[PDB]
DNA sequence: CCTGCATCAGAGCCCAAAA
DNA sequence: TATAATGGGAGTCTGATGCAGG
RNA sequence: GGGG
């Protein structure tokens, strides 16, 4: 079908490549493709840089490289293993005492790569680097709360390379310095720089009583080296202050380019706000046997000079998106990396004292323990480093540009508050002001803009287009906060005639405030209203009429849409379906022109003018991790023509290359008797009956079979007491056949295990010795299948000790994985939603016939009731709704871009058209109105709707252009007493399916210490009974029943066994006994040394054990 | 104030001891109690 | 006598919780 | 069981209460 | 990080 796009914005520039913040940030880290003599000083070179050379002897620096990787990014994923990169350094060892060079290239172990989609691979298990805000080191100047007149200057490096400082200027009249939380006067540490009365009184004094109140005769008294000793007192009491060991503790946390850090940002930020240069990124220096100042005069400088009221001097926002910046993947990980290369010098230093002076070489000294565990805990367990979401190609994508303001060197949840949650106006174009979490989290993690970029110093930018006189350029300037606000900006949508600026009074803003301004102060303007929000948000059609707290709710959870077999594009776009599904790298596209050779479900091999016959195997049925199946399929047939960069295989959840999340049904707005109620929905079974909404799914299954001391579990098809009718779809070994039912209990790999000491009881040598079978060696341990599981199994890979390739954890003989699918059509209890935020769950499945359906015979799929629509005030799905009904009679798809989009009279233009064709067909066909459409049409004059005194055709038409039509109801035929809104929706089935989340349980497992059910479905857990569950029951007084939750149905181990023994012998329950978790407790408070005595009514001691614990 | 204030808070403790028949070198420890096994358990897991 | 000032103990529920 | 070796490395915000101090 |  036709596609039609409306709106008038031409976008200057597309948008930027959307993992790029991923790809870039590594690469650039790495640097595996530079030779090494061309690499400039940042990522993994800067870090060999800072902590090289090593002293005592003497270790240098040479340089580094990246091997390829020992296995690749497929075969990681199958046999659990890291995707990585052997690391190697080039050392030259030299002795400072002798002369000695002796020189190698140690290993240090691997470093894992990041694919081309901007994921990793850790352990087996595809995993995200998610970026963290944080405040940018530099120069702050805050007011200090407490006194209205003062203000505090605080001097904040990177996370870890270093303190945090406050200039807090006392009650008595002197400034004082803030280091780990201990004070003192700042003027001691002035002269240890070198500073004499002089100084501060003819560079500061021009401010009176503050100059003179930092001056204190005392710290004069005495040459640069005793105020170093003075002060060193002071920070550490205990410790003797020698000469060398005080200047190694200053050095060490003011001047030292190792131990302190501030960033290439800080250094930027402290030359552009104090207006000095810096030479380092150390605020100050050792030169020539003395320390010399470079950052705390200037900020004690700006200090006094603000609180006198000095033009130029400001404080400064903290929450402004040019002091705030992002850590990306590179940046974290080496930070990691720095740390583990310091551990490793540790080794280094410690082994140059010990075992001979002499007979080392660099490949001895190095022990490369510290640098592997560094890199390994960072991957595997930080907390910035997530299980990647793979729902869908979607999912991933929206993961990869997530920013936190949690993890490691930044908030706790406990330890956050409003300020940093809030929407800064600095927000705009850089950071989504729609996609966060509802919830606790609200305002910390957000998502990047589409727009914007990420600079080198780690500001994020966003684009606009400068605009010179009144006329509108297409040169681009990405811009940082900071220097966004200089400028007045235009925005998008105003009118244009060709390149000339179109309105006499444009809408714009200075630093964010709207301000209305002729066409001669426009300095720059909006490259898109794209620019302004996430991608998901950006895939919202009809955006501009949806409540903000709504249209949260429909971004969201286009990530959780669940890939269909049958999955289409919705008939109304935003335009960016078709960019998502290509930076997804989901689908496949041709590399140079050429021409189709083969088209197979398997691959497909293309033939290029280069002559060379590439062929592009498809990924078929693989098992993401949320269980989704990302499966690729085949768009071309044998001999097409193609072009460069078209289409070869469609990815999951896309359709001809355009992001489908779910399908496009023909909804009707109406109550229905109920089953509707609180925004439930109701759907046709015709839906079931065509496989909409119909998803693959795959559970992993994973059983090991490993020696103990009491013998070999054996991976077998012999299971003892077992019938032939149990075993029938194992094969010979006692893994069940591939392409075979399995339903729950049945066994998936058959195991045995060697009995316990609980070699059987004599009750069970009676028994066994009755029926002439003597007690086996082995019991029947063998993996099935968990209540509520099963499918088809798919695949099985067996894995032993003692083939190719294979080493298991220390002990495992074998490993054998199942893998099992399943069909899930669409069911009552599943989720369904659109993108304006409506979801609901599916409560009603109606047969064909109870469907309310249109006069011409074609009954609706899906039944919203309109109670949803105006609490909510999500309205675009009403627009969209009303441009579908059109689009389903002219047999179109629509492109209605985000704010500038389908307006009102466009869509009733298309909706008239559509009347033809859903009309004039049956005046041809020889039909006339109908009598039940004469009937409706009275109640709708009495409503407004239609005027009176027009034929039925143009009242009909009148309707149709309200989006409203007759609708008869299936059961009745009668028709409904008014016309309803029925268009083509576009709805995703969501991953929350009832086949997951049902769980019961009678009796099951139980704690080791508490002896009270397990948790949690996997588990066969009970329902936490909490503390307000515990009151619910207590205000209704109902005892016997609460008693039952503490005792019987929970850790009461006398009554829980005898409870279950009367119900199946159809006794009543017995009163309950002690339960085991106050035993517990008791003896816990035992341990702290309290006796605890349980007494009757005679103030006698009670016993609660029964004998068993006293002599 | 202050003396009838602070020979109260002591009087409270010294009260509490006498009415109890708690000594007060009790709050010393000699023997330090060991809480049974089975409520700080060595389990072999799944794995071995 | 009274007031700064520190050290301490608080910060919702249930479910997945992908180790 | 024997050259001599002699002092360490490292990280929010609320309200209530019992304390050394103009 | 995700559901109400
Ligand atoms: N205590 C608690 N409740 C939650 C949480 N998450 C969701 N809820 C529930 O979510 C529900 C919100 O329901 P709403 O749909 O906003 O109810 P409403 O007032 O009718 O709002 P509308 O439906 O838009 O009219 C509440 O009833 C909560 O019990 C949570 O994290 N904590």
């Amino acid at each position: 079908m036709e596609i039609k796009r409306f709106g008038r914005i031409r976008e200057v520039i597309p948008l930027p490549p959307l993992t790029e913040i991923q790809v870039e940030s590594y690469r650039r880290a790495l640097q595996a493709d530079v030779p090494p003599e061309k690499r400039e000083n940042v990522g993994i070179q800067a870090a060999f840089r800072e902590t090289f050379p090593i002293e005592e002897l003497v270790l240098d620096f040479l340089e580094y490289r990246l091997g390829e990787p020992p296995f690749p990014q497929d075969e990681c994923r199958e046999k659990d293993l890291t995707y990585q990169a052997p690391l190697y350094a080039r050392l030259q060892l030299i002795h400072k005492d002798t002369g000695l060079i002796k020189e190698d290239e140690v290993f240090l172990g691997h470093i894992p790569l990041m694919t081309e989609d901007g994921s990793f691979i850790i352990n087996g298990a595809d995993r995200v680097i998610v970026s963290q805000i944080h405040r940018s080191p530099g120069v702050y100047f805050t007011p200090d709360p407490a006194r209205p007149g003062r203000y505090i200057a605080s001097i904040i490096p990177l996370p870890k390379r270093g303190p945090w400082i406050d200039l807090e200027v006392e009650p008595n009249g002197v400034v004082s310095m803030k280091v780990n939380k201990r004070k003192f006067p700042l003027v001691l540490l002035l002269r240890v720089l070198g500073y004499d009365q002089e100084t501060l009184a003819r560079e500061l004094g021009a401010y009176g009583e503050l100059v003179q109140g930092l001056m204190d005769e005392s710290v004069f008294a005495m040459r640069p080296e005793e105020a170093l000793i003075r002060l060193f007192t002071l920070l550490r009491p205990g410790d003797p202050p020698k000469r060398d060991k005080a200047v190694a503790y200053v050095y060490g946390l003011i001047a030292d380019p190792r131990r302190y850090d501030l960033g290439e940002a800080g250094r930027y930020k402290a030359e552009e706000k104090l207006g000095i240069r810096l030479s380092g990124r150390t605020l100050a220096r050792f030169e020539d046997g003395e320390f010399k100042d470079e950052v705390f005069l200037p900020t004690l400088r700006y200090l006094f000079a603000l609180t006198a009221g000095v033009p130029g001097h400001e404080v400064d926002d903290i929450d402004h998106l040019g002091n705030r910046r992002i850590r990306t993947v590179g940046e974290l990980m080496t930070d990691q990396f720095r740390v583990g290369l310091a551990r490793l010098a540790r080794g280094v230093r410690e082994r140059m004292l010990m075992g001979s002076e002499d007979s080392l070489t660099p490949a001895k000294l190095v022990n490369s323990r510290p640098l592997e565990a560094a890199i390994r805990e960072f991957f595997s367990r930080s907390q910035l480093s997530q299980f990647k979401d793979e729902t869908n190609p979607l999912s991933s994508l929206r993961h990869k540009r997530r920013i936190s303001a949690l993890g490691p060197g930044g908030l706790t949840r406990e330890r956050a508050g409003f300020d940093v949650r809030d929407v800064h106006r600095t927000h705009y174009g850089r950071i989504c002001p729609v996609e966060t979490p509802e919830g606790a989290n609200i305002g910390l993690i957000t998502s990047l803009a589409a727009y914007a970029r990420v600079d080198e110093l780690g500001f994020i930018r966003t684009p606009y287009r400068r605009v010179v006189g009144g006329v509108v350029t297409d040169e681009v300037v990405y811009m940082t906060a900071t220097e966004e606000d200089r400028y007045t900006i235009a925005q998008a949508n105003t009118p244009l005639e060709g390149n000339r600026i179109a309105a006499e009074r444009v809408v714009a803003r200075r630093k964010g405030e709207p301000v209305i301004v002729s066409p001669e102060e426009v300095e720059f303007m909006d490259v898109s209203p794209k620019q302004v929000f996430s991608v998901n948000t950006n895939l919202i059609p009809f955006l501009e009429h949806d409540d903000a707290n709504r249209a949260l709710m429909g971004s969201n959870m286009q990530t959780q849409a669940v890939p269909l077999i049958r999955a289409q594009a919705p008939v109304v776009m935003t335009g960016l379906e078709e960019r998502v599904v290509r930076d997804s790298l989901a689908a496949l596209y041709a590399e140079e022109d050429g021409e189709v050779a083969k088209v197979d479900g398997n691959r497909i091999v293309v033939r290029y003018e280069d002559g060379r016959l590439v062929e592009y195997p498809l990924r078929r049925f693989y098992r993401s991790n949320q269980g989704t199946a990302l499966d690729q399929r085949p768009r071309v047939v044998v001999g097409q023509r193609v072009r460069k960069g078209d289409l070869l295989a469609d990815g999951p959840a896309s359709e001809n290359g355009f992001l489908a999340l779910g399908q496009n049904v023909l909804v009707a707005i109406m109550p229905f008797d109920g089953y509707n109620f609180e925004d439930a929905i109701v759907i046709s079974e015709e839906l079931l009956k065509r496989d909409f909404y119909t998803s693959i799914h795959i559970e992993r299954y994973e059983i090991e079979a490993r020696d103990t001391k009491l013998g070999p579990e054996r991976i077998t098809r012999d299971i003892p007491h077992l019938s032939e009718a149990a075993l029938r779809d194992l094969d010979e070994e006692g893994v069940v056949r591939i392409g075979a039912e399995v339903k729950p209990g049945d066994i998936l790999v058959g195991r045995t295990s060697f009995k316990g000491e609980s070699e059987p009881t004599p009750e069970e040598r009676l028994l066994r010795s009755i029926f002439g079978e003597k007690a086996r060696d082995v019991k029947d341990t063998s993996l099935r299948v968990p209540p509520g599981e099963g499918g088809i199994v798919v695949r099985t890979v067996r894995l032993r000790r003692g083939d190719p390739g294979v080493e298991l954890k220390p002990g495992v003989r074998e490993v054998v994985r199942v893998y099992v699918a399943q069909k899930r059509k669409l069911q009552v209890g599943d989720k369904l939603a659109n993108r304006h935020g409506n979801k609901g769950v599916v409560a009603k499945i109606l047969p064909v016939e109870d469907m309310p359906h249109l006069p011409d015979g074609t009954p609706v799929d899906v039944i919203l009731n309109p109670l949803g629509v105006p609490s909510r005030m999500n309205l675009g799905q009403i627009l969209e709704t009303h441009l579908g009904l059109a689009g389903y009679f002219l047999g179109q798809r629509y492109i209605s871009p985000i704010f500038d989009g389908a307006k009102e009279p466009e869509i009733k233009e298309l909706l008239a058209q559509a009347f033809e064709v859903y009309f004039g067909k049956r005046k041809g066909e020889g039909f006339g109105v109908d009598k039940r459409e004469v009937e409706v049409l009275r109640r709708a004059e009495k409503l407004g709707l239609v005027t009176p005194g027009k034929t039925p055709e143009e009242q009909l038409k009148e309707l149709f252009l309200q989006g409203k039509v007759v609708l008869y109801d299936g059961r009745t035929g009668e028709p409904i007493e008014g016309p309803i809104v029925v268009g083509q929706m576009f709805i995703m089935k969501l991953y929350h399916m009832v086949e997951d989340k049902m769980h019961a349980r009678s009796t099951g497992p139980y704690s080791l210490i508490t002896q009270q059910p397990l948790g949690g479905k996997a588990q066969f857990g009970g329902q936490r009974f909490g503390e307000m569950e515990v009151w619910a029951l207590e205000a209704y007084g109902a005892a016997h029943t609460l008693q039952e939750m503490l005792t019987l149905k929970s850790d009461d181990i006398e009554g829980r066994n005898a409870a279950y023994e009367a119900i199946i012998k159809g006794e009543d329950v017995p009163e309950p006994s002690v339960p085991e978790s106050f035993r517990v407790l008791v003896k816990e408070l035992q341990a702290l040394a309290l006796d605890v005595q349980t007494l009757d009514e005679k103030d006698n001691p009670v016993d609660i054990f029964e004998g068993l614990a006293s002599k | 104030r202050a003396r009838r204030a602070k020979a109260r808070k002591r009087l409270e403790v010294v009260r509490a001891f006498l009415d109890s028949g708690n000594r007060p070198e009790w709050m010393i420890l000699e023997a330090v109690p060991v809480l049974p096994p089975d409520l700080r358990p060595m389990v072999q897991v799944d794995g071995g």
